[PDB]
RNA sequence: GCCCCUAAGCGUGUGCUAAGUGGAAAAGGAUGUGCAGUCGCGAAGACAACCAGGAGGUUGGCUUAGAAGCAGCCACCCUU
RNA sequence: ACCUCGAUGUCGGCUCGUCGCAUCCUGGGGCUGGAGCAGGUCCCAAGGGUUGGGCUGUUCGCCCAUUAAAGCGGCACGCG
């Protein structure tokens, strides 16, 4: 409600080309697509900005109004900025390198673990523990982020394992 | 997690969602984590 | 802000006139919020800054022998006080007039006498 | 335990739960009583339970008032006798409760602590009740 | 940042000194040696010292003044203070004792006047469950 | 001192049947027998009775408008429910405008005993003798710096001009005790 | 248990007026 | 009882139901939802978000190898 | 004591199985006063397995070797 009240900023350099509940946005890093809940209704303004608009005022709709309103928001963001997200490991004898456009783990495993790069997505590092992925689609860099990180168990006795750019994990201390 | 019919925040900053069919508490202590079942 | 704010802010403004050896008024609207570091984060400790509605400074104004200056509270005001000497606040609200131009400049009080923009300027430089 | 001292007589008709109680409702000694609101026998060993659990959670302080006494009693027969022989002997005493009468009663001044506190005891109790004020 | 109440006639307490400051960093030895040399001066008054932490692991112990709740100690005659406030007494002070104790506190407390320099003081003491005659 | 109005119908049936129907639509019977005259069964609202009563309540004063018949009655007593808590039936007695009545008044403690100390109210009403208009709506009693023992009586009490204490002097309203401790609590 | 408890139930229902033989 | 079996209405006006509750059940737990009755605040800019602060006496004594604001009781204060 | 005394043969052991998980293991997960092995607690999970002997009719129980296991119950305290 308070945020689907308000409305979407598109920047000058994008394409946004409505067609009933459907949308697509089409920007310098790439096209994305969306569907609208049926019960909101999206709108071009005179001024290019997107508005959802709601008929009701139930539970569904103004449940419904913000959720689209940041879907649509981070939709036309990431075609003109993309989304990315910094990762570092901690732990000796911990590894990651970047074998063509997958990712190769060594994390004290008897052997190396292999993440393939989907499509929409890639992979980039900056030091032997310090590692960055980089998309369009916030869902999909999240995913594969979260995945990342649950690669290893947490041990938040030593911390070693995954870890976000500004992440802050609990540390327990053995005695012994 | 624990897992009892009834189920209240130990913790002090908890929020209580409902999720799919059960009911839940979220702080950062693991401790305090709780399902209602 | 609620009632009990109101009340609460008057009394801490007036334990501020009553505490403090002087007190200078200014406009601070204008700022943003990154600016109230180098604000009271460096004044604090030595001086005390504090900022109130209009509503207020009326209420606050009227214990002390400073009735003078009831047509002087044109606009916000924003109190700067010091808990030592009052001639470094002086001369720091003298100099931040010509580094900002933004902070317009009014007066104060000294022994019952309220000074203008260019009597407070005989005392600022000594 | 609370126990009467003396009986007139040793064996009763298990004393009928029905109505509305007709007295003890409003608050008189303390500020903040106990309401209970379904009718149903209460043992003294409950009453001491609630009266034990309002003490620990309000110590070096507060007086708490009981205006129930557990007085008629209720056999219980022999272990795995069969069925018809004299009425066994009487083995706990209760006290009949009607809905609106009050049980217990608080002094502690900090209103939260004895909200607490009697939340804590009728936590206690096998029947629904509520908090009320003078 | 820290202050802690530590005797000046002693040297290199462990218990209330030990591992306060000495995990932080910072040396102990010429700590001692500083810290002889000013109260061997005094040698009958406690100083509090406000531990600063440094980021060079440096140290300068801040020479502040006396603590009232200690010096109060002095005044009533006994080391050891009350068990009540304003139910028992141990001894009676005198308001010039008080005016100098202020006097040499003017430095910490945050008192203007020698009269609020010593109803600070009081004020501790009437909390303690001590009174100034 | 200043009258609460309010307006009532009389009511066209009487017994157990048009109380229940009456009350189910948010309404409340009473009766206005006053002194010596014929009584008239009144109906008013319940919504409208409950917020005088939480306004200035327990035996507060009000003017009725009977079909534009304006009179003034005082209330002696509400009896809401055992178990629920709303006005099923009141009562109410003319005041013959400025006539001395007797009527209960509920008292309050307001103040703070030794620290070690506990208060205790024996008696929430006391029985005082005033004016139509000048009947106090509560009374107080103040406790400071007492000591433990020190029984607050009703004739203790400070009463407005014009007011006076029917119930003997020698009622114990209020019992400031030393602190139960921990064994005397386990004790009882 | 659940045979008895189904019995007593099934006497609820609001087309016998709430009364049946046995219990 | 009126959708199929199963003869009769997939009858009409206003509301509730997301759980197949309808089509078993308790103590207790619970930011589910609709109505009404109250109270705090709120364009004098309400709450969340954001940002700066969050001391001196003092480590209040008692208690303690030990309470410093945060195992325990007492009161629960003055300055800025 | 509601059918059953003009008959429903009662406990163990052998053969034979069937079904539930309030799960002994195998499988997965949460919290641990989980440094690791080895443990404690909870949730889901019955596809599979759940030994051979001495005492005593025995059920049960103790003991000897092991075993990831030597599980709890219903089926007329299963099966004449
Ligand atoms: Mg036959
Ligand atoms: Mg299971
Ligand atoms: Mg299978
Ligand atoms: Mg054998």
């Amino acid at each position: 409600s308070r945020i689907g009240k308000q409305p979407v900023p598109v920047p000058s350099g994008v394409d946004v080309t409505i067609n009933g509940q459907n949308l697509s946005v089409k920007g310098p890093k790439g096209t994305l697509t969306l569907d609208v809940a049926e019960p909101i209704s999206v709108s071009r303004a005179e001024d290019g900005a997107i508005v959802v608009t709601r008929p009701d005022d139930e539970r569904r709709s103004r449940s419904l109004h913000g959720l689209s309103r940041t879907l649509i928001a981070n939709l036309v963001t990431g075609v003109t900025e993309g989304y990315t997200q910094k990762m570092e490991i901690f732990g000796v004898g911990y590894r990651v390198q970047l074998k063509g456009q997958n990712l190769e783990f060594a994390l004290g495993y008897s052997h190396p673990v292999l993440i393939e790069a989907p499509e929409g997505i890639t992979f980039a590092v900056e030091s032997p523990t310090k590692f960055s992925v980089s998309g369009i689609d916030k869902q999909k860099v999240g995913q594969i982020s979260a995945v990342i990180r649950r690669l290893r168990r947490p041990d938040p006795y030593k911390g070693k394992g995954v870890r976000y750019e500004g992440e802050q994990i609990r540390r327990k201390v053995g005695k012994t | 997690m624990k897992v009892n019919p009834s189920v209240k925040p130990i913790c002090d900053k908890c929020r209580v969602i409902r999720r799919h069919g059960r009911v839940m508490v979220i702080c950062s202590d693991p401790r305090h984590k709780q399902r209602q079942g | 802000m609620a009632k009990a704010d109101k009340a609460t802010a008057v009394a801490d403004i007036a334990e501020q006139f009553k505490a403090s050896t002087a007190t200078v008024v200014t406009e601070y609207r204008g700022l943003t919020v990154a600016n109230l570091a180098e604000l009271r984060r460096a004044l604090g400790d030595s001086a005390t800054y504090t900022v109130a509605k209009n509503t207020l400074v009326k209420r606050a104004a009227s214990e002390a022998g400073i009735e003078g200056l009831d047509e002087l509270f044109a606009g916000p005001t924003a109190i700067a006080f010091v808990k030592g000497e009052a001639v470094d606040a002086a001369k720091a609200i003298k100099k931040f007039a010509k580094d900002n131009k933004a902070l317009v400049i009014k007066g104060g009080y000294m022994d019952g006498k309220a000074l203008s923009v260019a009597d407070v300027e005989k005392i600022a430089d000594l | 335990m609370l126990i009467p001292r003396k009986v007139k007589h040793r064996k009763q008709h298990h004393p009928e739960q029905r109505g509305i109680a007709s007295g003890g409702t409003s608050v008189s000694f303390g500020d903040y009583g106990i309401q209970a609101l379904e009718h149903a026998y209460i043992t003294n060993r409950q009453i001491e339970s609630a009266r034990i659990a309002i003490n620990r959670h309000i110590k070096r302080g507060g007086k708490v008032w009981i205006n129930i006494f557990p007085d008629r009693p209720l056999t219980k027969k022999p272990a795995e006798t069969r069925m018809g022989s004299g009425k066994g002997s009487p083995e706990w005493w209760v006290a009949n409760v009607k809905p609106g009468r009050v049980l217990f009663e608080l002094s502690y001044p900090d209103e939260k602590t004895a909200r607490d506190a009697l939340t804590r005891a009728i936590h206690k109790l096998p029947i629904k009740a509520r908090i009320v004020t003078r | 940042l820290i202050k802690l109440q530590i005797q000046a006639g002693q040297a290199n307490p462990a218990p209330p000194v030990g591992p306060a400051l000495g995990q932080h960093g910072v040396n102990i030895m010429e700590f001692c040696k500083a810290y002889n040399a000013a109260t061997e001066s005094q040698r009958g008054n406690v100083i509090p010292v406000e531990i600063t932490v440094y980021e060079d692991r440096s140290f300068t112990f801040a020479l502040k003044t006396p603590p009232a709740a200690k010096l109060l100690l002095k005044a009533a005659g006994v080391q050891k203070g009350s068990g009540e406030p304003h139910k028992t007494k141990v001894a009676k002070v005198t308001w010039d004792q008080v005016r100098e104790i202020a006097e040499t506190k003017k430095a910490d407390l945050n008192a203007n006047d020698i009269d609020a320099a010593a109803k600070i003081i009081a004020g501790t003491a009437r909390s303690m469950g001590i009174t100034v005659e | 001192n200043i009258p609460n109005k309010l307006t009532a119908n009389v009511r066209t049936r009487t017994g157990k049947g048009a109380s229940r129907q009456a009350r189910r639509d948010g309404k409340v019977p009473a009766v206005l027998y006053g002194h010596g005259t014929d009584p008239q069964h009144l109906e008013l609202n319940a919504r409208d009775f409950a917020a005088v009563l939480r306004s200035h309540g327990t035996n507060a004063i009000l003017t009725l408008d009977i079909e534009g018949t304006e009179q003034l009655a005082l209330t002696k007593a509400l009896d809401v429910h055992p178990i629920r808590r709303n006005i099923q039936h009141a009562d109410l007695l003319v005041v013959q405008r400025g006539e001395k009545v007797t009527v209960e008044v509920t008292v309050l403690v307001e103040g703070d005993a030794t620290p070690g100390t506990l208060v205790t109210q024996d008696a929430n009403t006391i029985e005082i003798e005033a004016e139509a208009l000048s009947i106090p709506e509560q009374l107080t009693v103040s406790v400071e710096g007492v000591e433990a023992g020190t029984q607050i009586t009703a004739g203790q009490i400070s009463l407005p001009e014009g007011v006076n204490l029917i119930s003997d002097p020698e009622l114990l309203v209020v019992n400031v005790v030393e602190a139960p401790s921990a064994e005397a609590l386990e004790e009882e | 248990a659940k045979r008895g408890r189904k019995k007593r139930d099934r006497k609820h229902s609001k087309a016998n007026h709430g009364k049946r033989p046995n219990a």
